[PDB]
């Protein structure tokens, strides 16, 4: 079933999340000053 | 890429190693080591890229040291009492 792959996309969520915390936080030329945003949910509001 | 293939063959209920051995022209048991090693590496179900991390040599040593501490007297643990 597609359910089988339906995990992958959560993995992709995690990937994005780390790309935020790992790359964006130190590499955000945007938002370079502002921090907080510790949790995934945050940008779902702030820019998503 | 890997994950996908892995789970797809999971749904296939058979393995990439299985497929490689079936696709070998010869009878696999008769084939070469360069097949045997390769196929087992397949049967690992593993990223090779992670293996890069797993296999690149050490950043550190067993112990970093300095002339300052050495002159201040290095000390190793008592260690023969281990096996």
């Amino acid at each position: 079933s597609n359910s089988i792959e339906a995990k992958l996309q959560e993995d992709l969520r995690d990937a994005l999340v780390d790309y935020y915390l790992g790359q964006i936080v130190p590499n955000s030329k945007d938002f370079t000053n502002l921090r907080s945003t510790i949790k995934n949910v945050d940008d779902l509001y702030d820019h998503l | 890429p890997t994950q996908q293939i892995n789970k797809g063959l999971g749904a296939s209920n058979i393995e990439l190693g299985t497929v490689i051995q079936r696709v070998d022209p010869q009878f696999s048991w008769n084939t070469t080591q360069e097949k045997y090693n390769q196929v087992l590496l397949a049967y690992t179900q593993l990223s090779s890229e992670q293996i890069a991390l797993l296999s690149l040599p050490d950043v550190f040593t067993q112990n970093f040291l300095t002339q300052t501490e050495l002159s201040a007297g290095y000390l190793s643990a008592s260690t023969t009492e281990i096996l």
